């Protein structure tokens, strides 16, 4: 999760299998224009 | 004027009871007005 220039910005990955090895990239998911201001979350 | 009409009570509604009988310049108007907003922003709404 990113929120940068007035834009939040959502990453996505799946995987079928204590964090394993390998690597594998996360593709682009979301983009909204919501320009908010955002400090915490739950 | 404890809620009822009278001398200087005088409930503030006008009725228009339109009829195709009047002249041209008293049929009513159907109106709509468009505000927009030049602004920066993320700029939602945009044309064609």
């Amino acid at each position: 999760f990113k929120n940068i220039d007035g834009y939040f910005k959502i990453y996505s990955k799946h995987t079928p299998i204590d964090l394993p090895q390998g690597f594998s990239a996360l593709e682009p998911l979301v983009d909204l224009p919501i320009g908010i201001n955002i400090t915490r979350f739950q | 004027c404890n809620g009822v009409a009278g001398f200087n009570c005088y409930f503030p509604l006008r009725s228009y009871s339109f009829r195709p009988t009047y002249g041209v310049g008293h049929q009513p108007y159907r109106v709509v007005v468009l505000s927009f907003e030049l602004l920066h922003a993320p700029a939602t709404v945009c044309g064609p």
